[PDB]
């Protein structure tokens, strides 16, 4: 559905607080595979990425979701992978550079809990 | 109770596992990761005459294939017990090699080895012996910044001992990444040991510290000097000014002037 | 109505002989029925030990020594009788031992 | 072993109590062994 | 990010606690894994 640029921030601050729970599951066959076993309590989907088979794997799957299934858009894959902790590490002195991730399932809630129950919530309608 | 057919097996296999040095791990010793309740089960084994070489091996088992609370359970109820026993027991006072192995291997999961091994020690008998073993072990094993953030915030509220002093050694050397809270309570730590003179003092304000507190005073403030602010920096001046020592002190107070407020 | 025997092991003689000595002028003092304190041999342990603890010259032994001293008592009284002595009588160096059966 | 002084030498092991003989010779007093003849 | 984690540091007794009194359940046999009694039964079968 439409994103706003709110709700994709406010995703990211908990992709930065869901890291340090040591509850995100970064890696695209972990995707899968957390779609597959029924862990993934969210997986979130970059909307730029240039290769898009796996994107309509996964989008043969967000048209028709499951019950147990819920997916949330994002702008960009190197943003992911900065809030997700892999991509860059930038806070008020340090910098470290790693190339940025697509898919990132977030496994364990932690301290965005009414974070992402609002987020559920809001995605729903 | 237990039923009889679960007691007589894991009574073979206790009693199997008693002289244990290689090859593969029991079957059935191999599966108390996956049960539901582990905790009948071990204790079927008679946990305390292991073989270091099955302790190493349930440390990898029961760390790399558990939760974290799983894992901290175990930790606590089995190897930081075999632990005290094989130091307190040991005739030198010394670590079987096996053991170093497992209390290694066990912090590759680092809250379940802080929450069960590190944090009953320092307040159930931490003697000098323990201390310098556990603060190699901690000196050797890699952990993430966080973890040794929070465990480094434990420390600091505790009340002081120089194996205390050793264990905010090895998690300040770190040289990691710290929040700026763990940063105000390593000052809020650095507080409790300068004398107030409007009459409020206690055992620390006055007690002797040695080398080891003014090492930890140099490292602190040379790595973290830049996460300070200045009321911060003006009150560790006056423990500089009121405990410094003959041969760290100056190097403290120049490198504490040379830092920049957030 | 219980027969209870009663049977003191001690190294020193000076405190057995005063528990044996206490616990028989209280059974006497409230009528009670009881034999008196048998004595048994006294054993003693040797242990032998070199003079030579280094290798400089002859081997020659000396010993060491042990005396353990055996008394019991037999008694008949109640169940509280036999329990406040069982408190009272606890002093080190005598051990007090209870029996129940007579079998 | 002797759990005093990590001696793998000398020990005595009547009664399970494996102290070896030069730490027994200073601890029998407190054990209760006392020279007598 | 941090105060989750100083809460189950500090007081880590206390949510030991709290967690034996919320996840502790008795011993059943069906309640496991519905394959793990063949594996009992082929270890004791050597
Ligand atoms: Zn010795």
């Amino acid at each position: 559905q439409t994103a706003e640029v709110t709700i994709e921030d406010a995703l990211k601050v908990v992709l930065r607080t869901a890291l340090v729970h040591d509850g995100l599951a970064r890696g695209l066959r972990e995707s899968t595979k957390a779609l597959t076993r029924g862990e993934a309590l969210l997986v979130v989907l970059v909307s730029s990425v240039t290769e898009a088979n796996i994107i309509k794997l996964v989008e043969g799957l967000a048209n028709d979701p499951e019950n147990k299934v819920p997916l949330i858009k994002v702008a960009d894959a190197k943003q992911l992978g900065e809030w997700a902790g892999l991509g860059k590490i930038d806070r008020e002195g340090n910098a470290r550079k790693v190339v940025g991730a697509s898919v990132v399932v977030v496994k364990n809630w932690g301290a965005e809990t009414d974070e992402l129950s609002m987020i559920m919530e809001h995605f729903s309608q | 109770a237990l039923p009889e057919k679960v007691i007589k097996a894991y009574t073979t296999v206790g009693s199997i596992l008693k002289t244990w040095t290689h090859g593969k791990l029991p079957k059935l010793f191999k599966v108390i990761p996956s049960l539901r309740n582990w905790q009948d089960v071990i204790y079927v084994t008679n946990p305390e005459e292991w073989s270091p070489h099955v302790v190493y091996e349930a440390t990898k088992l029961f760390v790399s294939n558990l939760t974290a609370k799983e894992s901290q359970k175990f930790i606590n109820l089995i190897l930081l017990e075999r632990f005290r026993d094989n130091i307190e027991t040991s005739e030198d006072h010394s670590l079987n090699y096996h053991i170093y192995r497992a209390v290694k291997k066990s912090l590759y999961k680092p809250s379940a080895f802080f929450k069960g091994f590190l944090f009953p020690l320092v307040e159930t008998g931490c003697n000098v012996r323990e201390a310098t073993i556990a603060g190699s072990v901690l000196a050797k094993v890699s952990v993430p910044a966080l973890h040794s953030s929070a465990a480094l915030s434990y420390l600091l509220r505790l009340p002081f001992s120089p194996p205390t002093t050793v264990f905010i050694k090895i998690l300040l050397d770190k040289k990691y990444a710290l929040p700026y809270q763990t940063v105000d309570d390593c000052v809020y730590y650095f507080m409790r040991f300068r004398i107030l003179d409007d009459g409020s003092n206690g055992e620390d304000a006055t007690r002797v510290l040695p080398v080891i507190w003014h090492k930890a005073f140099l490292t602190f403030a040379q790595r973290y000097k830049n996460d300070i602010t200045q009321d911060q920096r003006d009150f560790l001046l006056e423990t500089v000014r009121q405990r410094g020592h003959k041969d760290i002190g100056p190097e403290i107070r120049r490198e504490l002037l040379a830092g920049a407020s957030r | 109505i219980i027969k209870i025997r009663i049977t003191l092991t001690s190294t020193k003689v000076k405190q057995l002989e005063n528990v044996s000595s206490n616990i028989v002028k209280n059974a006497e003092q409230h009528n009670l029925v009881k034999k008196g304190p048998v004595r048994l041999p006294t054993k003693v342990l040797k242990i032998s030990t070199r003079k030579t603890p280094n290798g400089e010259g002859s081997k020659t032994w000396e010993t060491y020594e042990m005396r353990i001293h055996k008394r019991y008592i037999d008694l008949e009284a109640p169940v509280q009788i036999v329990k406040r002595i069982t408190q009272i009588t606890i002093e080190p160096g005598v051990d007090v031992e209870v029996v129940v059966a007579s079998n | 072993q002797c759990r005093v002084c990590s001696s793998h030498t000398g020990l005595i092991r009547k009664y399970g109590l494996n102290i070896c003989r030069q730490c027994f010779r200073e601890k029998a007093n407190d054990i209760g062994f006392n020279k007598f003849r | 990010q941090y105060d989750q984690i100083i809460n189950g540091y500090e007081n880590y007794e206390e949510e030991l606690e709290e967690d034996e009194e919320q996840n502790y359940q008795p011993f059943d046999m069906s309640a496991e894994r519905s394959d793990f009694e063949s594996m009992l039964d082929d270890f004791l079968d050597n």
